């Protein structure tokens, strides 16, 4: 493990602070939203990954004690290291259908429901920091550097 | 005339068209009935 006993604690205190219904655990629907609250940003396909059981009788039903959640943060707080400020500048820029920064907010929205995994109609409204009106103009220099230090 | 269509902010046969696009698919059976008749072939 490449975590520190300081590092370990902290963890451990982290744990404790959610509002959990005393099952002194955490389940397996929730411990990826944890692990990304926390630290690293694993994918929803990573938590299948770190070999965690890609089918069950419900995510919601299967828990784990933190002795197993431990290994689980660290094998993507290691190796999900994520891209480059540079790497997602370019993602944008080859995205950027208008080619100078202000992309348009319709587009934006269907690179996030319709594409990968279907990102919510909540989440959406959480993410995006201007509007969408009959224009739509945002920014993604903002968004970029906002997800950057997330 | 769907896939050009405009709009001003954002099944199977049916689709709203425009007032210059419904015209422009209603041009068809006007200059049909004008122009076609009835052949061995067609």
């Amino acid at each position: 493990c490449d975590f520190s006993e300081e590092q370990t604690a902290e963890f451990k205190e982290a744990f404790q602070l959610f509002d959990r219904t005393g099952d002194g655990k955490i389940l397996y629907s929730q411990c990826g939203d944890v692990m990304r609250a926390l630290g690293q940003n694993p994918t929803n396909a990573e938590v299948m990954k770190v070999l965690g059981n890609p089918k069950s009788d419900e995510m919601n039903l299967k828990t784990l004690n933190f002795e197993q959640f431990l290994p689980m943060m660290q094998t993507i707080a290691k190796n999900k290291d994520q891209g480059c400020f540079e790497d997602y500048v370019e993602g944008l820029r080859v995205f950027d259908k208008e080619g100078n920064g202000t992309v348009m907010g319709a587009e934006i929205r269907h690179v996030l429901v319709t594409l990968g995994e279907k990102m919510t109609e909540e989440e959406v409204e959480q993410l995006v920091a201007g509007h969408e009106d009959s224009n739509g103009c945002i920014n993604y220099e903002e968004l970029v550097r906002m997800v950057l230090s997330g | 005339a769907v896939v050009a269509s405009s709009h001003k902010g954002k099944q199977g046969p049916s689709f709203s068209y425009g007032e210059l696009e419904k015209q422009l698919l209603q041009a068809n059976p006007i200059l049909e009935a004008f122009g076609n008749a009835k052949t061995v072939k067609n």
